[PDB]
This record gives structure tokens, C-alpha cells and sequence, in this order.
């Protein structure tokens, strides 16, 4: 009780308490969906200045 | 008449009374230990006076100990007006020692701070009425003041101080009377020829256990979650009327905070937490020929009218990342205690917590300062352009000023609550951290 | 018809209130006995 | 932000947030069941007047009963500042009686005791309004004035009054009206010509439960954890310019106390525990020429100013023991409040507790006055020495002195509220103990 009490030290107020772990788990929600993605050639055209006949 | 309310039962309902879990109807009471509570006065060893340390060992009367009232009696030194809740001027400050280590320890300052942030409505009132006179009082008006004490076991039953189970270790309290108390043997730098010397008393409210519980406190081992004070003072970047003063503190703070509180004020003037002015309370003689913005109105020093107070803006900094976007003075002067306290705080007097719910006993989210190397409060002051003795001057004037008086409030006081464990085992007590 | 009953103005089949007995029974008598001496219970008895 | 205080995690947070049981952040709400609450008017019998004593039986329109509001219709005698809590004042106390048999009963001083005492803030306000007239309002003017009921289940929902269990029981309300209420019918001692009389109406707050719950509350037997205030009127050992007075009370209480309350108080002037003075608010006329202090300012009645109290110290013995050391009046009107209620109690109303918080409804350790052979409460008084009618020996004094006018508290009511069980059994009730 008066000796074996733990303290705060040096070494348990490190930075890296912080820096080492990456807030991404902490911030981040799930999504589960997925991405879209399209051509070119879908949005923009077909590009009607080709050949004639 | 209320069937017609009973008839109109459908499936929105449902979600709220159907498969009834309670009623309100019927109240089963929990049967409880037995116990009773006495009320047993300390001897203070030591010399009672002003300016004088006495301390006090609380006798093994009882089994464990909750409230304790300090009693004080003092006679003004002038009239009614002179004085700002005297009692607590004069308790300057109480440490708590427990087999040796120290616990807590409360300054006159953090009465004045805890009550402004914490009590509230005619708990507060009463308060009052137990530290200073309220009835106005005059000269060689002699009362008996209670002062409180807020430890953690001075507010819960629920962290009584098991005495019993503490068989080997003392506990004691040490306090240090101010050498002067405003209204009462002094007037501002004055002495007041022929003021008393306090009468003290310390009274503690002992429980007394039965048979079954007051075995298991004595022989069990316990863990008593309770709350601490942690409080350093600091020279304020005192505020000048030419532009705005900026302060940086690295708070010198550990384990798990609840939250943090603060004041600037005037050494001087206990109590004193904003600028002086020539507007009514704000001064003596406020508002009229003889107002002085040098000396208050004592017993109307403290005052909501926020253009007085000098903090302009600001944010805790923990390593240096921003813990929130900076906020204004009044955010934390009325906005945290709106939100976390539900009373209304004096201007000058700022809080921030990091619980949900700080005034209450129950944990509920703490900043851990122990795990933080560099926790920063930043401070931004007002602008103190303002006349003080012009009240249009003050009652007229924009958010980033303040009085020419205000610079007079260079003390900072910053002040941290957390909790630790009280850890009691085989008649010994003391704490699980440093 | 064009609109079918909407469920509401309900009520409340067989509703009866709270039973009022006119006999008016007789009250209950309580089960602690009448704290009467506490030191000197049920006489002294003095010899001659 | 945030996210830094979550992730610098240590030893000291096991303690707060290890193997975590709760969270904040998601109340599930209990279900409750289906009941609707109605205020239905009671039919008075006698007739209602100054000074009469009338009765109400409670209707069986729901199933149980709370709260219970008394209206009355008074008018004023006089101007603003003539009365002070009038509808209170009439209501000179209220017996309840279940089968025959007495259960419980306030006073009209016993309103205004626990009120100074368990009310507070705008609960004190709101309550103030509901019993004066607190606007300055004018002679001539009528007000509608609500008294709630202060019996144990008319303070919370969890001792309703099973009415629907007391199948073959009656429940009634004595009401005994003043036969003078301050600037309504009588100025201080004296009459006023043409003064109404009171309108007078008993409502009560009835509850309606749904098949399930009245059913269980109709046939199954029930045991309420009830209060109960006892109550005995005292002379006081007034005290004088030239003494202290002290004064041996023997305690007749009996059952496990929450509390003893009381007052000194002067019998003409209802709601007065503190001497007159001629200092603001403290008597008619304070502060002029024509200030007196042999007439209190009525509307300013209560003070917090102890000065004007007369209570030098107490103690309390059980046994011919001192049950704890003797402590100042002021301790009695201040602190023990400040401890076990919360709120501010006015100059000249003292409070003992026996529990941690008697406020509340749980038990939370009490004195049980069966097994006390000799509880005694002894006073000691404050000396009568203080010329009443001069601000600088009023407001600037000693602790242990008071006004000349503080003689004129010779009455002593001392109260004391306990725990009893109130049984309700096969349509039939009553209490478990007598004492």
C-alpha cells in the first residue's frame, strides 16, 4: 500500500502511446459496398466525327 | 373521463407498455444494513488564529466517516457589504493524510471555484448563508459559519472513509487559516484594530455499523473509486488595454481527469474573478459620486455580467493536436456548465469536462493525463480598453473587451479533478497510483 | 361505402369500476401490542 | 480531438473502463404498463366555512389514488403585504382515515414547516403561488388557491392508494378549516366586516390501470411502505432579556423516525418563527417612523435572518444519553438541511435527521422511538436582550442573543415523521403498528 503503489513514471507518458497506433480503426465506418467505376467511352461518347458511309 | 385514454391502445404502443416490465405503481424498498449516524466534534491540535496551521486526527468514534463541517467564528470588521463568503476566505486550505500519504487537499480558491462551477440554487444559497452574512449585518456582528468539506467521502455516503478498516492508519486533517479575511480583520490592505481571532471547531459525522457490516468492513480488503484534486497556480499573462494577451500552460497534471476548471483573479480580493467598474455591484459604490474601480463591492464581488471577465478564447492542446476547436470564454463560462452541471457559473470562473456528467460520482469519460506528455491549455485574453469608471463605457461595449481594471487580475489559478483508488487491506489505506 | 371503418372512436367492452361495498366492513385491528411500561412490565408483586 | 483522449490508454483507465459494463450511449427504456391518470371532484360534506370541520369520502372512480388537491376560493381582507401563505393558513390540517381507522394527519404549521424545510427554489415558488397571493394583488381581490396534500401517497406513484384492493373499506379526509386566516378574515387580532367565506372543493388525481393490473391490484393482498407524521404541540421555555431559558422536552414518538422537525413560533401569527424587527422586512412598517415590532410585515413573514431566531442550542438524548454532541440552533437550521435535504430552511425552523436522506421515499437509517425508553430533546435558548426597534443592536450583534420581541415565540411544535405498513388484505386495511 505504501510502496507497491504503481506511479507515473517516465516511459508510460511516451508519445508513441498515440503515434504508433493509426486513428483509421477509431474514425473510419464500415462500408461494405462496393466502388463504381465506368470507360471513357461511357460518359464522354462515342466521338461522331468518324467516317460517313 | 381516463378510459377514454385507456381505450386508445394500439400497435404504436406497444414498443412502450406492451409485455409490461414496471409500473409505477408500486415501489419495492431494498432493506438495508443498520447503522446510525452521530455528529462528534475533533480536538484541533495546534493554535488557532489567523495566519496559523492547526491540524486535526479524527477519532476512532465510529466505524467509517462521511461529512465534515468546520466550524468558525468571526466577527465583522466593518459593515454589511465588507465581507465575500469570510469562512472560506479563511479556510485557506485543507489537506487530507491517510497513514501518511496525501490524498487530497483543498485551497480557499477551489471552495470559491468548486461552488461557483457546482452548487447551485438554494444549495447554493444555503451555502452562503453557513460562510458569510446575508441579512445585512453590521459592524460586531458575531456568527458561527459551517464550511463543508468536499472530499471524496465528504460528499457520498457511498465512499464513507471506512475507519474501521484503516485500524493501523491515522486520518488526519491539516489547515491553514488565512492570515487575513476580508470584512473581518482587514479591509482590503487595511487592518481593522480590534477584529477577534477565530474560534475553530471540526466536526465529523461518524457511522456507526452494525455487527454483520462493520465485520466485513473491518476484515475485507476494499477498492473505493473516488475522486482527487490536483491544482497549481500561475502567473496570468495579465491582459493590457492595448492589445491581447496569449498564454501556453503545460499542465503539470496525471490520471484519469474528469475535468479541468479555472479562474483569473485578484490576488487581493478573494473571491475576485473579474474587472471592477463604476456599473452597479461592480465596484464599491458602484454607480454613483463615490464608486471606486480599485476596491470591490465586497459582498457583491462576484458577478454573471461576463464584459468584466478576460478570457476571450480557448483550447486544450494534448501533444499537439488540437483536443477541440478553440471556443470563447463564455463557451466555457456557460455553455460546459449548461451542458455537464445544470447551474449557472460566475463570470471569470471556466470550466472544461471531459465527462458526460462531472458533478456526479459515477465515471463518465475521462482524459487521462498520466498517458499525455504535453497537455497545453492555451489561453486568450481580452482587450481591457474599456473605462472602467464610465458605466456606459462598459455596459455599451463589444465581445473582445473588456475594463482598464481588468489587468488587475493577474493570478491564474487552474485546477484538475480525477479519480484514483483508494485501496484499504488488513487495517492499512492508501492509494493504487501517483 | 367508400371508407371503411377507420378503428377510430373505440371502446371498451364490460367495463365495471372499482368495487364499492356498502356494507362497510369493520377495520382491521393492528398487530403490535400498546407499548405500555417498558421497565416495569406487568406488576411488581410487593411481599408483606 | 477526441480521438487522442481514446487512444492514450492506460493503467488508471482499467479501472473506469476495463472489461466495461455499460455504455451512455443507448437507453433501452422499460415498459411500462398501460394506465391513464384523471382529476375527478370529490362531494364535501358539512358545510365549508371559517372554522368549520368538514369530510370528503374518496370517490371509487379509478383504481388508485395520488395526488390530491384541495381548492380554495379566497379573497383579500386588506392590501398586499396583509397575508402570507392564506390558503395554507386556513387549511388548519387534514386527517386520513381508511376503514375507520386513523392512518395519518398534517396541520396547517406542519404545511408550512415542511415546506421551509423539503421545498425549494421554484418548487418552493410555484408552491407559493399556489397558496398567496405573490403579484400585489389588491383588497377585494379573488384568487383560486390549490393546497396539494402532503400524505404519503400523495407524494409519489409508488404508494398509490389501492383503492380497488380496500373493497370493503371507505377512505376519507377530515378537513379542518381555520377559524381565522391572516388579511383574508381577520387582520392581527382584529375582524374584518364583510370578509367572504371560502369556497371550498376536494379534487383527486386518480389512476386508471388496464385488465392485467387491476386485476393483480383487485385480488392479491399488499403491503405500502408508508410515512407517517406524529405530532404534538408544546409550551415553550421562553426565554428573556435576563436569562436563558433551557427546556427538557420528553419525546413522546414512537416507530422507526426518519427525522424530528420543529419550531418556536408565535401563536397569532402563522408561519412567524423568528422575533419582529425594525429592520427590512422584519416587522410592519420597518425601516420608517411608523415601524412596530409587535406586527410582523405579513407577506414578508419568513426570514433567513437567525439573529431573529431563538434557539442558542440542542440536543437529543435517547435514554437520558446524549445521542450526539450539543450543537448551535443554527447548526439544526442550516447544516443538517444543507446535509439531508439539499434546499434552505428559514430562521427559526430546526431539522434532526436520523437518515442519510429523509427527503426521499427509501429508507436510509432511522430511530426507532419504540425502543427508546427516554429520548428527550433539550433546548437551550437565546438571550431576549436586543432592543428590537434599532438596526444597530439588531443586525449587529452576538450569536447567543436575540430580540426583546422574541418572547412573543412561546409556542414549540415538534414533529417527527416515520415509517409504518399500511396492509391491505382481501378488500380490507390498515397499519401494522399502533406504536
Amino acid at each position: 500500500l505504501l510502496r507497491g503503489f504503481e506511479s507515473s513514471l517516465r516511459g508510460s507518458r511516451v508519445r508513441t502511446q498515440i503515434d504508433d497506433k493509426s486513428f483509421i480503426p477509431y474514425t473510419w465506418q464500415m462500408i461494405d459496398v462496393p466502388l463504381a467505376a465506368a470507360k471513357t467511352s461511357f460518359i464522354a461518347g462515342l466521338d461522331t466525327r468518324q467516317q460517313l458511309a | 373521463g381516463g378510459l377514454s385514454q385507456l381505450v386508445a391502445y394500439g400497435a404504436q404502443d406497444v414498443y412502450l407498455t406492451g409485455n409490461p416490465q414496471i409500473t409505477f405503481f408500486k415501489t419495492v424498498y431494498r432493506r438495508y444494513t443498520n447503522f446510525a449516524i452521530e455528529s462528534i466534534q475533533q480536538t484541533i491540535n495546534g493554535s488557532v488564529g489567523f495566519g496559523n496551521k492547526v491540524s486535526t486526527q479524527i477519532s476512532r468514534n465510529g466505524d467509517l466517516i462521511t461529512d465534515i463541517v468546520v466550524e468558525f467564528v468571526l466577527t465583522k470588521g466593518g459593515n454589511g457589504g465588507t465581507t465575500y463568503y469570510p469562512a472560506e476566505e479563511l479556510l485557506q486550505d485543507v489537506e487530507l493524510e491517510i497513514g501518511g500519504q496525501r490524498i487530497d487537499k483543498h485551497y480557499n480558491d477551489w471552495f470559491r471555484t468548486y461552488d461557483a462551477l457546482f452548487r447551485m440554487n438554494d444549495d447554493r444559497y444555503n451555502y452562503r448563508r453557513m460562510t458569510d452574512w446575508v441579512n445585512n449585518e453590521l459592524v460586531g456582528a458575531q456568527k458561527r459559519f459551517y464550511v463543508p468539506l468536499i472530499f471524496f467521502f465528504n460528499q457520498t455516503p457511498g465512499l464513507a472513509l471506512p475507519l474501521i478498516a484503516l485500524q493501523y492508519h491515522e486520518v488526519k486533517l491539516y489547515f491553514t487559516l488565512a492570515s487575513q479575511v476580508q470584512g473581518v480583520n482587514y479591509n482590503g490592505s487595511s487592518a481593522i484594530a480590534g477584529a477577534a481571532q477565530p474560534t475553530m471547531s471540526v466536526w465529523v459525522d461518524y457511522i456507526f455499523l452494525d455487527t454483520q457490516e462493520r465485520t466485513r468492513f473491518a476484515q475485507l480488503p476494499h477498492e473505493y473509486l473516488i475522486e482527487q484534486l490536483q491544482f497549481t497556480g500561475s502567473e496570468t499573462a495579465t491582459p493590457s488595454a492595448t492589445t491581447q494577451a496569449s498564454q501556453n500552460i503545460r499542465l503539470n497534471f496525471n490520471h484519469p481527469t474528469k475535468y479541468l476548471a479555472w479562474n483569473f483573479n485578484n490576488p487581493t480580493n478573494y473571491g475576485q474573478y473579474t474587472a471592477l467598474a463604476n456599473i452597479p455591484g461592480a465596484c464599491s459604490g458602484a454607480g454613483t459620486a463615490a464608486a471606486t474601480v480599485t476596491t470591490p463591492d465586497y459582498g457583491n464581488t462576484g458577478t454573471y455580467n461576463e464584459q468584466l471577465a478576460v478570457l476571450d478564447s480557448a483550447k486544450i492542446q494534448l501533444n499537439g493536436q488540437d483536443r477541440f476547436a478553440t471556443r470563447k470564454g463564455s463557451y466555457f463560462n456557460k455553455v460546459q456548465p449548461y451542458q455537464s452541471i445544470g447551474g449557472v457559473t460566475p463570470a471569470g470562473v471556466y470550466l472544461y469536462s471531459f465527462a458526460l456528467k462531472p458533478a456526479g460520482r459515477q465515471p463518465s469519460g475521462t482524459c487521462n493525463f498520466s498517458r499525455i506528455d504535453n497537455a497545453t491549455l492555451s489561453l486568450t485574453y481580452k482587450t481591457c480598453s474599456i473605462d472602467a469608471t464610465s458605466p456606459a463605457a462598459v455596459l455599451g461595449n463589444t465581445e473582445t473587451v473588456t475594463a482598464n481594471t481588468a489587468t488587475l487580475l493577474t493570478a491564474l489559478n487552474i485546477y484538475a479533478k480525477n479519480y484514483n483508488v483508494l485501496r484499504i487491506m488488513s487495517g492499512m489505506g492508501g492509494l493504487a497510483y501517483a | 361505402q367508400p371508407r371503411g371503418y377507420a378503428g377510430l372512436r373505440p371502446y371498451e367492452k364490460n367495463y365495471e369500476g372499482i368495487a364499492e361495498a356498502d356494507v362497510s366492513a369493520l377495520q382491521a385491528r393492528y398487530l403490535d401490542q400498546t407499548r405500555g411500561r417498558p421497565r416495569t412490565g406487568d406488576g411488581d408483586t410487593e411481599p408483606i
